[PDB]
């Protein structure tokens, strides 16, 4: 069916060889593949240990992980030039994000009652405006549930339609008078410029989405 | 002591080696491993000393 | 801790390859005492 | 490689699953009316 | 010239580049430069008087440019040589035990030395 | 794009649902614990 | 349009074979001398307190 | 055709507001390299509340983008 | 009638403008808070809250101008 | 008529750029607050009401922006 | 009509010469605190000075705002 | 109907503004590499890293930008 | 057509504003070389290929605004 | 063509405002070099080959929008 469909199981196949084939005989010593794998556990073990630093940035160790690796991996399947439909299938990256807003807004209302709500109380202020200073945390509390989402989104897409467009462009130009044949190449270095820069920022918003979103659980643990 | 020198010297890896081979001779690995994943971390201390935190921040 | 002593304790620490003479050595470590006094009586002479 | 060490992920990550259901069935609904567009 | 005097043993009394590390990062002086006055932080040094250059190890100290142009540097000990890889093992060991035993500056100077010192 | 575009958006999400809670419960138990056995198994033999 | 753009795509792995994969192979190297180290040198260790 | 031409033009308007979040992007990531210049250490506090100041910065034009597609569209 | 309606979406693209303000607004703060505690080291425990309330009031006024432009746009 | 109509849709839109020069403005006196303190380590008991003051005005700027907005469209 | 819709849209154009002295208000506070800061006890001196500067970005954006009114009524 | 194509093309022209804050966001973070290097010029390795982060980030917005200017333009 | 095609003389007009941002850009990474090769003296060997790439960055984004406009005129 | 004629001489305007920004640079680079001279008066002879290609790198990005003026204008 959907290209969607398809390439979530792509993902799947992918991750298994990362923890098996790459692996040999269970190095104490670690494979050359192996490596990245290491240096990434470690980066995100110092990061959700930073963030909550609980008896539990281990238990959301797997959940900041598996949000790492999702969006770390569909930034790099989306970029085949054929390929189109992971981040770019929109609905299920903005989605994603609500949803993980959602279970730390449940979570915070669970584990802090109905004075939840005293995270969003700043701080003391001026008397005639506390109430007010309540509403326009909670406003930016649920700012965090859509600026988390979109920004992947918009970034992802965003890449692989500008190329194209060039790309067509580039056509065109090999396709007029025969001053822009000569020439015809300098356009192809633009593309290749934005195929490594796509590349790169998607990279890091599989980072950022991990780090953000570490943030925003340790406004909902840690009131105030 | 003499007996002692051998049985590592049969037993020295360096390439590889299953972590399940030393599971089999101490399963404290996987004593260790259970209880890091509950307590939540995964941080063990020395870990850090001498293979360090992997990382540029 | 003074500016000055700040800088002592570096110049201490430059001792700690060793290469150092002995006045460097006598720069970076003597005993000796500061003897308070009093508006009268002395507060002793402990450790400069 | 697979050989599990329990995970305590059904209540911990109750509050996360909750969210996850909501929408699902919710896009349900959103599936059938973006069908009708 | 370049004042580089020091207590137990003066060394010189502005020369073509000069190399300092200061309370403004780090510091290279050609020719004139506006009459500064800067706290020396313990320090790895060049002075370059023509193209050669002697290299001092620094124990903090100040450097003044004067507004009559001379470069004032007083410290209490300036060779780079001659501070130093056992001394930085012996400044590593101090460094930490200095820590436990007024006590945070004399720490965070055996800090600042053994990075300096690393340097060389 | 037809592939992008469909109104499947519940078929695509399932799939995508079931991909998000198979490998956090797959990481959780399995594969996270087994990089913390390379770890421990290092760290043991680091001790002897 | 596309055709394009799968040129691109050809000279994109091809810089990262040149500069990135060597990079990543000593990064990887780097690493895994490392680690070899460490291990020996504690099974070395005890054996000379065996000798001790 | 008047209407037509409308949503064009109200989704070309909405796209400068992006503009305002990349110069505040910018601004948090100099301030990151200042400050770990000054200090030389400053970076394990600093650099979270970096990416952080890059999200929040992005985010105000990010809603502008949305509008925009909201726009163009509709 | 047409002009009307051309207006509503015209008029919500206009309002959009206003967001710009805020993305620069709490890059000042943030700036501020890293120069701040780069140079003292150990302000950052007064000066971390007081930086997150200078955020608060930046970014609502993105937000007043998301709201806006939402009422032409819709409406 | 519908010109009118649709000159208080686009005037709404017009009115919302007005905030931006408060956005900026508020981070600017949070800025100086942050740096002062800072440098201090404890000025802000003194400077925190002048804080204040200054504040009021810079974001009232952008308020005033805003009412007008409100004016326009909802008549 | 069209010199009334003249005068709507006009309204809405005002708003924009207020944000320049929006950003100057601060401006001069944000001197005072620097001052302050740096100095201490300039504040009794200094604290008139900060409010002139102050007042008077704030005159020039109230120009603005009178005309405004002068619009929406002609 | 020609007022519509006429609009499509005017509003990809309106889009392509947002470019140049991105071009002197990128210059910012240069100047601040810069200016820092020149302060300590061994934080260089470790600040490489942030300066070429700083530009991309900031370039984002106005590429994202000029997405849009080609949905117009070329769209 | 008439109109799409002043559209288009006129649009070219309207892209042609994103410029000013890479001349501002351009000038904030030598001013910044200049400044740092003042403090140092001798820095500039190591630096000067950093300016030059901060420049060529900043300037691309400039020369987008200019591809719009002939993207705009011939395109 | 009333339409066409207007569209020359409207956008010829328009392109005009791109080398304001420029004009702002070149000082930029100038405002440097004074103050990096006078920290090392020295500097001068090295800094100047510098200064001249920041000045004509900053310089292009307004002569381009002069350009655009002058092919409406001129061609």
């Amino acid at each position: 069916l959907t290209t969607f469909s398809l390439y979530t199981i792509i993902v799947l196949l992918v991750i298994t060889s990362l923890y098996t084939l790459t692996n040999n005989n269970n190095k104490i010593i670690g494979s050359r593949w192996l490596i990245s794998q290491e240096a990434i556990y470690d980066t995100i073990m110092n990061m959700t240990k930073g963030q909550i630093g609980g008896k539990n940035w281990g238990l959301y160790f797997p959940m900041i992980f598996t949000l790492f690796m999702f969006i770390f991996i569909a930034n790099l399947i989306s970029m085949i030039p054929y390929s189109f439909a992971l981040s770019a299938h929109l609905v299920f990256i903005i989605s994603l994000s609500i949803v993980i807003w959602l279970g730390n807004t449940i979570l915070g209302l669970y584990k802090h009652g109905w004075v939840f709500f005293s995270l969003f109380v700043p701080a003391g202020t001026p008397l005639p405006l506390v109430p007010l200073l309540v509403i326009i945390e909670t406003l930016s509390y649920f700012a965090r549930a859509i600026s988390l989402g979109l920004r992947l989104g918009s970034n992802i897409l965003a890449g692989h339609l500008l190329m194209v467009i060039l790309a067509g462009l580039t056509f065109n130009f090999m396709l007029i008078n025969l001053f822009t044949l000569v020439f015809g190449f300098v356009p192809l270095a633009m593309i290749l410029a934005i195929m490594m820069l796509e590349f790169a920022i998607g990279i890091i918003q599989g980072y950022v989405w991990a780090i953000l979103t570490a943030s925003y659980l340790k406004d909902a643990v840690y009131l105030h | 002591l003499q007996s002692t020198l051998d049985n590592i010297q049969s037993a020295r890896p360096f390439d590889e080696l299953t972590v399940d081979d030393l599971t089999k001779i101490k399963p404290e690995i996987d004593a260790k491993v259970e209880e890091m994943v509950k307590k939540g971390k995964w941080d063990v201390p020395g870990y850090k000393d001498r293979f360090g935190n992997l990382n540029v921040m | 801790i003074s500016y000055a002593a700040y800088l002592n304790v570096a110049a201490q620490a430059i001792r700690s390859t060793e290469l150092q003479t002995a006045s460097v050595l006598n720069r970076s470590q003597t005993d000796a005492f500061y003897t308070q006094y009093k508006n009268a009586s002395e507060p002793t002479p402990i450790t400069k | 490689m697979l050989k599990r060490f329990p995970t305590p992920i059904l209540k911990v990550y109750w509050p996360f699953f909750v969210a996850g259901a909501a929408v699902y069935y919710g896009m349900s609904k959103a599936a059938d009316l973006s069908s009708n567009t | 010239k370049l004042q580089f005097a020091l207590p137990h043993e003066t060394l010189y009394s502005e020369v073509t580049q000069v190399n300092l590390p200061a309370k403004s990062g780090r510091i290279g002086v050609l020719a004139n430069h506006v009459p500064t006055v800067e706290q020396l932080l313990p320090g790895v040094v060049e002075v370059m008087e023509g193209s050669n250059s002697k290299k001092f190890f620094i124990s903090g100290g100040f450097a003044t440019v004067q507004p009559d142009s001379q470069l004032c540097v007083t410290a209490i000990e300036a060779p780079l040589e001659s501070f130093s890889e056992n001394i930085k093992n012996l400044l590593a060991e101090a460094k930490k035990n200095v820590s436990s035993s007024r006590e945070a500056a004399e720490a965070a100077i055996q800090v600042e030395v053994l990075e300096n010192l690393q340097s060389v | 794009m037809p592939q992008l575009v469909p109104f499947y958006f519940m078929n695509q999400l399932t799939y995508g649902f079931l991909l998000m809670i198979t490998l956090l419960i797959l990481f959780s138990q399995f594969f996270l614990p087994m990089i913390l056995r390379l770890y421990v198994s290092r760290l043991f033999i680091s001790k002897l | 349009d596309e055709s394009i753009l799968l040129l691109t795509f050809l000279g994109f792995t091809g810089l990262v074979a040149k500069y990135l994969a060597p990079a990543y192979k000593d990064f990887a190297d780097a690493r895994m001398k490392k680690v070899s180290d460490v291990l020996n040198a504690s099974r070395n260790k005890h054996v000379e307190a065996v000798k001790d | 055709q008047l209407v037509l031409a409308a949503k064009y033009i109200g989704a070309g308007i909405s796209t400068i507001g992006l503009l305002g979040a990349g110069i505040g992007i910018a601004i948090v990531f100099a301030a990151l390299i200042n400050g770990v210049s000054r200090n030389p250490s400053i970076k394990d506090t600093v650099f979270p509340m970096a990416i952080l100041g890059f999200a929040l910065s992005e985010a105000t034009g990010l809603f502008c983008l949305m509008v925009s597609f909201l726009l163009l569209f509709g």
